[PDB]
């Protein structure tokens, strides 16, 4: 997890597209797997049975999704990325978002466009297997704050100086601080009135 | 690879068992212990076949995203020559049904007028008497090659499985090969019979903006088909004159489907291709 700084600000869309057919086919071996799913099918492929289809869900336009506005997109190796609108009117229960990863098992007689009837819920990681020293820790605190630390029409960074002073006072054992520490989005800084470098 | 057999060329087999009961709904059968009891004679032409183009209009039930097929027709040529040129008329015969799927009632004297014009046609009460009826009549014309548009993706795959669904008799009459329980089947359902599909023989011999029926009529015959959206039918069948109409069109399709395999002669290319490749002809269709 980026023990260095970087590399680059430079994108490339055939590399930015392998990533993401790589995260699609990922997460699609590993239901398919925990699922016992028989086989996928190509997602233009006109099916009178219920088949299995795998994909990311999109938003068919450039605006929040709506629950009668969303494709779906395929994986290279099955659809060879092809995308097709579904339906969700005959779905009873579903939760979905732009680019997550799904297995719809619904009927597509026309391959033009799918109707859903039945959404998989995404199976999560293996917790992490502790060992004995892992238990042989007594128990201890952990502080969590993220900022700004200092309110939107100051510098002075007081409600840093009482978290400071929380800190000293409890003698926590650990303290996570997030960012941002000089907030981009502060009127101060967003009109450059500051006085002195940002660094 | 063992017996040297290059493609379609007449086989000649020495020592024909007939096997007791029937294994086909061929005509003759014959059996043969081993591969090397049958041997490949070149100095021969080929035999006239019997081609069968048909074109059937499916319809999504109203209810719920199911396809229902409800208009048939066929035309069929009982000798087809396949190294002369292509027959003119391409048929001598043809069949067209029609069907009601769940409440498309029968506009009222429908059969009236049926029989009134006197044109070849029958009605079915239901899909399953359409299917029945249809596989009755393709087992008594044994087609060798069976030509139609988007038959590898749609068409053949809409029709098994209605076929399934009603339970229609003897399902397995598709193909020569009877067969006892349904097959899940790329090529195991029409086991005997060389399907054809236009489009994907004219995209091997030529190109085109898209290989869609009408577009294909356009850019070859250089005449328009006027296109009958799925989603206007739904009224279609209220009205005895429009339906009649539906069926003409049908059996337009189904004429303009052989007068582009007949002008573009696909299958005596494909008989010069498998010849000269030595592969299967229904892997090269």
């Amino acid at each position: 997890a980026l023990t260095g700084s970087y590399k680059s600000m430079f994108q490339k869309l055939p590399d930015i597209r392998e990533v993401l057919t790589c995260k699609i086919e990922e997460l699609g071996s590993e239901l398919k797997e925990h699922y016992k799913i028989e086989a996928f099918t190509p997602l233009l492929a006109p099916a009178q049975e219920p088949v299995t289809l795998l994909g990311q869900i999109g938003c068919d336009s450039n605006g929040k999704l709506n629950n009668k506005s969303v494709i779906l997109e395929g994986d290279r190796e099955h659809s060879s990325g092809a995308q097709i609108p579904v339906d969700l009117s005959e779905l009873k229960e579903y939760s979905l978002f732009p680019g997550q990863v799904v297995i719809m098992e619904g009927i597509n007689t026309t391959g033009r466009k799918l109707v859903a009837t039945k959404l998989y819920e995404g199976v999560p990681l293996p917790f992490y297997q502790p060992t004995e020293e892992d238990a042989d820790f007594e128990q201890s605190m952990v502080l969590v704050a993220c900022g700004p630390y200092t309110t939107s029409d100051s510098i002075t960074y007081d409600p840093l100086l009482d978290l400071i002073a929380v800190i000293n006072h409890d003698r926590p054992d650990v303290c996570i601080l997030f960012g941002p520490f000089l907030d981009a989005k502060h009127e101060q800084v967003e009109n450059c009135l500051l006085t002195s470098p940002f660094e | 690879m063992n017996r040297k057999i290059k493609g379609p060329c007449w086989l000649e087999v020495k020592s024909p068992q007939l096997l007791n009961q029937p294994v086909s709904w061929c005509k003759v059968e014959a059996m043969a212990l081993k591969p090397d009891l049958v041997n490949v004679i070149k100095d021969v032409s080929p035999p006239p076949l019997v081609v069968m183009a048909f074109s059937m209009k499916t319809m999504q039930n109203a209810k719920n995203h199911q396809n229902e097929i409800i208009a048939m027709a066929a035309l069929v040529h009982h000798s087809f020559a396949l190294d002369k040129a292509a027959p003119k008329p391409p048929f001598q015969s043809h069949f067209c049904v029609v069907s009601k799927p769940k409440d498309c009632i029968f506009p009222y004297a429908f059969k009236e007028v049926i029989e009134k014009k006197n044109v070849k046609v029958e009605v079915a009460a239901t899909e399953r008497t359409l299917l029945g009826f249809f596989l009755a009549k393709v087992h008594k014309i044994d087609p060798d090659i069976i030509v139609g548009h988007n038959i590898y993706g749609f068409e053949l795959e809409v029709l098994l499985q209605r076929i399934n669904v009603c339970k229609a008799p003897h399902w397995s009459k598709i193909g020569r090969l009877k067969r006892s329980n349904m097959p899940k089947g790329e090529r195991n359902a029409t086991c005997g019979r060389m399907i054809c599909d236009v489009e994907i023989s004219a995209k091997e011999l030529i190109r085109c903006k898209s290989y869609h029926l009408s577009e294909l009529v356009q850019q070859i015959l250089k005449t328009e088909r006027v296109v009958i959206p799925m989603e206007n039918i739904q009224n279609m069948y209220s009205e005895s004159s429009q339906l009649l109409y539906l069926l003409e069109h049908t059996w337009k399709d189904a004429k303009f489907i052989l007068q582009i395999m007949c002008e573009l002669n696909v299958l005596p290319l494909a008989l010069q291709i498998t010849n000269i490749a030595g592969n299967i002809m229904s892997r090269t269709l």
